[PDB]
């Protein structure tokens, strides 16, 4: 029953990495941006890493 | 004629020699009604519904007839009727109702109930373009609470292509019936018949209201019109029939429901199909809960009807009105109702919606770009016009040919 | 001969002595019949053929025949019959049916039944390829409500090549008589008896239609030809037997059901099958009350039939039509009717469908590399060829040679 | 007038001809009484109120009535009443009571319920500044255990613009009646008429306490007076009527309750509304199975939560998930839209306090949550006050209109 | 005065015409007593005080009393009493009890009960620092089997400061009467009355020991001093009364329990509490059927009792003793008793326990950056001080000032 | 009346009856009342699951749910040790199965999990057997010794 609680952390980790993606995408327009695209690149590969972490954990509920 | 012997709480006994079954009686001091459900040698069991605590030993009964009837006639267009078959209002004198029908009739001969081929124009672009009704199809809308069942239901009432509408609100409270029959205008109520009963009424009347509305619609069918019956909340009919069956004394078999509920749903809502003279298109509603996903009434209604609409809560949480989940919902008589080019267009739009759900969960995963799947890209670029085709405001009523024209637009 | 002393809604009690159990009687101020369920010293408990809602206490029972028998001949080929046995077609003249026989016959001798090893072509490509039938077996189609049973019977009736086809529509949607009748050509209806009862009909006639369909099938078996008995929802027989048994005072033993249901299913489902003279191949549909295969009556019917097809909603909502789950469905003559290379190829195709179902999450999120497991490699390689072999339309009937040819093509 | 057949623990059977269901009969040597639940052809199943010991085969039953009605008059103001109707204490003598009326009266059908006007002031400044309520409106309070609802009830008795205030402590504990009456003044008690009953008392009079209080409040409704009804713990009425129902013999349907309580609770709650004689403002408390059936049956839910009561923010109501359904028919449009914008000014703080718990949230463009941070303390001392802090209706309006600035 | 007609397992039935209820009779051949529990108009149900060894039909009965009374008095301290009332230790000389009292008295007038204001120092740090008890509060301890109800009464009874202690050991193992006397010092054994009945004793001793303990407690209450009453498994009273009443012709209602259990338990369980002179403060151990929430005898004891400590065995599985779940337990009478800063400290560290019970998961899963939740950052830093404040040893009793000092330094 | 049927089939002062009883369960649950009672009467149980029948693992014997009471008096000590270690390999792979199906298993942490992965195919084609195949006892135990290590 606590495996349902973990993706509530994993999906909320996804929302707090795509709102931060919207932070950098809002301030790539004003500019440092080459030093600032270094942060969205680690953000978006982690957002792909977090989205992969949900779809193998939301599919892991059906296996039980 | 006969006197009460005992009161067993919810069921009474009375000595009446050679009393028949199905009859209904007046308690002679008051004006109260009660039917017969079981016959012994001289001492018949007898089910009351209104009031029990005003009863003696030796209180008299009064005969009316063999089977309970209702007064049906062509003056019912625009009347709030009790579920037992009486006009509720007192501001008008009850008009000329000449005919005399019973509540228990039978469906027609199955070799006369023939195949349905014509479409039932509905106004909603989602139920009529992608899914399609037919004149004689019994739709069942499976909704929750707070998804927009009543707004869609008034959209059905207003923009339908029917001649006489017959509503039936079985278990309600007065704010909801006032909110719902205040929601549809006088041009709707000039053809509409209202069989309204509320949750404060006893269980026998909330059970007989479905029979009453079906009998009114059978009468307006037998003159040869396209009647549109709308039983609201067959769940609450089922709760009323559960209470009547358990008060009669009957072992529950599935989910706390007696066998009488499961055997009385088909002989209720098998009457509302095509006929050799006119036809009745019925549309029932089931309130599905998150507490019981099993819900035996929902499964049996899905097993009796033909074509269900599912209103999901996710499509209400994102603003997608009407909240019809296409692909989770379907109609059975569509492949012999619409043309072939519309049947190959509507399948491709549903396949585009399902493909878009898959491709959004594969595009946020990091493993999609444009070019390596042709079926994906066309769904990607047709997302917003498919969403402009499905979504429809309350006061935007479309015609059938405009729906098919916009559908042929939105597929290619 | 005897009066009535009780009417209870389903079972009526009659004070008439020396009544043989199984005999039937006529309520002589009417034209309705009743059959003796149980007796007492002089107080029989009997069950009416029509409804019970017009009866009273002192009402006589005149004596009729000692056992209810239907009339059967060769002139039933091409007719519409009820569950009692009397014809539905009024405009078609009454046939001359010279023979008569009772509905309760014993199965053949278990040594005179024979091992079945000739394949029965169904036309459905998945059943023929991966599963397969034998001329004489009793296969069953298990599904939820609205998953694809009736469609698969229509597909499997256009595909089958029997001599006589006896179709029983037991407790089903009364609209669908003309739809089953309009998907059949005339040269098929010239050899087809059609026993139709409807979900509105009372708990005896919806119970007794299975035995008259099986009796007509045994008649055309005893003429010496291989016939096909397709029965639509034997679970409606199960619900009717539950209601009659619980009205007759029997304990709940499993899931709502009395033990008389579980004792009366095997003789019905066992008098079909092989024989010393001819054979009847039976195909029963089973309506699982939720979307689970481990329903009480679904498990009880599965432990009696020899071969079971499981349709699941998870493939209906993916448009994987037909929804035949290859895993949970199996045939108990598969290894007996067919050659060894077909059996090897079918087993390998089933195994590589399973090993694709092992992997597909790693494909979805992009993790599975190519060359490390050849069984999963061949699964991923031949997926699209399999799911062009598994899906087929209702109009696509494929002969057995092209089926096993494409099966060898797809297994590699 | 009838001998007692046998004793079945909590059910008496008697041999007496022609009695109605609900007629209450009299154990004559001991002065106890017992009402009818079912009749046979000559024998009668009835059930006692009190304890059943001391009874034998052949005790007599005096008739003395055919349905139970309460001796109710104008002189009941300021007295302690049992759920049956007789007084509690013997220090005071029972005054003159001319009338008596039965506990049953049919409510009007819901198809023609009246319009609500005329704002009714309760005294707590939070709701009549934010979630107002009219005269004939019946209100449900959904509170918990240890949330401080007793002080809330005592302070909406104290400061209400009603000429009569009727409350029914139906099923309360032993100490809790003195715990409640310790926080009512004498000027309030000389306006109250109040029914008490404890869990000692039998379930039969513990369910007739509700009908007694509703009937007395209908009596004071007919004299041209605005009257307030309170029923504390409707759920304890529900469990009492449950115990009476399946003590008489009835299988249950939902939860553990028979359908008799589902036939009696809309009958008990559907009445007591906006009559033309000056009407009856009902406040019904439900603690957190049938709360769905109550919450869907009357207009206006007020929610008290432990998650808010763990701090010192009293009255412990949260406006973000409670609303009285009739405000546009009660209060003006200026007050309504100002109250609603203060509601969404509170509701945006809890979605931005959690974002200022973490160090990220700034100003610059968010016109709804930047106003909550500065104008927080005027909100948070507008929507709370002490037990004996009264705030009249002609102060909370301009106070709320200087809160919005 | 009558003959015995049958012997059951628990019950006797006799022919005593016009016998009262409560009137106890002795059996003329065999010296043993029995009291009347039901009437059946000629034929009475009696309940015997002992076993049924030799009980022949037609065995006589003789009138002894109209109700059963016990001998109480001030010369009862330091003694052991059974459920009937007689002393249980036999090597001692029999005392002199002056007065007699019936076991069925009435609770005090609710308008004359006092107001609970001052604390009852209990001894355990959790039920002093977090759920403070007042003098006159009725609390109950709710747990399953062997979760620690009797061990917590040992911890309370060891560090109790009451002027007189009545300990009722109702329907439990004979072994543990010496284990309770091993943790009673002489200063609190010189003023304690143990009413002990063992689980092997017959039904009405186990049914009337609760009434005997409450009668003794009301006697020493009416002398004018405050008294601690501690019942151990009042559920043993409840199921003794279940086995008595349910075998006396009385229906199952909610758990096997008759209505008489739910009629006689809220009268026993409420005649404690405050009073015009003196105050009984009561601690009722309650055993639960399963560890579920729908217990028909645990829920209504939870409802009619002002304060409850819930022991859950999920904390007894991680060896966290005492297993008090502070979120599931409450004390309605602590806001009237303690100071305001004591309330703030109690609420703050309950909030800290509730925070760490779900921040713990995202410490093990490596997702917790320090500082982003400061309250959780305060619930991780003070985890060890809390978990030494909450659980303590059995022999570790602590005074009230140390508990409030340690509470303040834990919260700060 | 079920123990006075099932107890008549066992060892005896002259002759013996070795009996094999097929037991159908009212669902797939083994805690059917008849399944539970006949499990508490008989001297060994072989529980066949439907998961292994759906995975085309035939015969579908679930090894963890199965037991044989008399085996420790029948087999040698070496054969009992090899049987226990093979059953522990099967249970180890059933532990790590969903973890490698999701995709977290990288080769190298556990010493027993790599042993399970390596001997997976040998264990599978030892347990899986065709219908028309029979083995002798010496070939069975030598194939057990070859599979287990
Ligand atoms: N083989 C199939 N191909 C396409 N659609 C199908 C197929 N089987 C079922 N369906 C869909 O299901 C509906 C009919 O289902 P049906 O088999 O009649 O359910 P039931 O078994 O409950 O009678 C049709 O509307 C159709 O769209
Ligand atoms: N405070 C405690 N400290 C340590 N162990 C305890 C404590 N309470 C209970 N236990 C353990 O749990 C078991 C149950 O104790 P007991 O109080 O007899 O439970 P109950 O009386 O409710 O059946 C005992 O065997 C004991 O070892
Ligand atoms: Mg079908
Ligand atoms: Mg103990």
């Amino acid at each position: 029953h606590m495996l349902d609680r973990i993706l509530s952390i994993r999906k909320s980790r996804a929302n707090r990495l795509r709102e931060s993606m919207a932070k950098i995408n809002s301030q790539i327009k004003e500019v440092e941006k080459r030093s600032l695209l270094d942060s969205q690149k680690r953000t978006k590969e982690n957002l792909q890493h977090v989205n992969k972490s949900v779809e193998k954990l939301s599919f892991a509920i059906k296996e039980h | 004629e006969g006197k009460i012997i005992n009161i067993g709480g919810t069921i009474i006994k009375a000595r009446l020699p050679k009393a028949r079954i199905g009859a209904f009686y007046k308690i002679e001091p008051s004006q109260r009604l009660a039917e017969v459900i079981a016959i012994d040698e001289d001492e018949v069991f007898l089910l009351p519904f209104e009031h029990v605590s005003g009863m003696y030993c030796g209180q008299w009964l009064s005969y009316q007839g063999d089977e309970f009837k209702i007064r049906v006639g062509d003056a019912l267009l625009g009347r709030l009727i009790d579920g037992i078959g009486r006009p509720m209002e007192s501001n008008i004198v009850a008009p000329y109702l000449p005919f005399e029908r019973s509540l228990y009739a039978e469906p027609p001969d199955p070799l006369l109930r023939q195949v349905i081929d014509q479409p039932f124009i509905l106004g909603v672009r989602a139920i009529d373009g992608l899914l399609t009704c037919g004149i004689g199809q019994r739709i069942g809308i499976f909704a929750g609470s707070g998804v927009g069942k009543s707004t869609l239901l008034g959209m059905i009432c207003n923009g339908a292509s029917a001649d006489i509408i017959v509503l039936a609100l079985i278990g309600e409270r007065g704010r909801e019936v006032n909110e719902f029959l205040a929601l549809l205008p006088q041009s709707t109520l000039s053809k509409c018949v209202l069989v309204v009963t509320t949750s404060d009424r006893p269980a026998l009347e909330r059970m007989k209201a479905a029979f009453t509305a079906t009998t009114i619609a059978e009468y307006f069918r037998d003159q040869g019109k396209n009647v549109l019956l709308m039983m609201d909340s067959v769940t609450r009919y089922a709760r009323a029939a559960r209470d009547v069956g358990l008060a009669s004394g009957e072992p529950d078999v599935r989910g706390g429901f007696p066998p009488s509920v499961f055997s009385s749903l088909p002989k209720l809502l098998e009457r509302a199909g095509p006929a050799p003279k006119g036809s009745i298109t019925a549309i029932y509603t089931v309130l599905l809960e998150s507490d019981n996903v099993n819900d035996p009434i929902g499964d049996e209604v899905r097993s009796i009807l033909d074509g269900h609409i599912v209103l999901t809560r996710e499509l209400a949480e994102e603003n997608h009105f009407p909240a019809i989940d296409i692909g989770l919902s379907a109609s059975r008589v569509m492949h012999n109702v619409v043309t072939s080019e519309h049947l190959r267009a509507a399948a491709e739009c549903k396949k585009l919606i399902a493909t878009y759900k898959n491709v959004e969960l594969l595009i946020r995963i990091g493993e999609y770009t444009m070019g390596q799947d042709p079926e994906a890209d066309k769904a990607i670029k047709n997302r917003k016009l498919i969403q402009n085709f499905i979504q429809q405001s309350t006061k935007d009523i479309s015609s059938y040919e405009k729906t098919i024209e916009s559908l042929f637009k939105v597929v290619a």
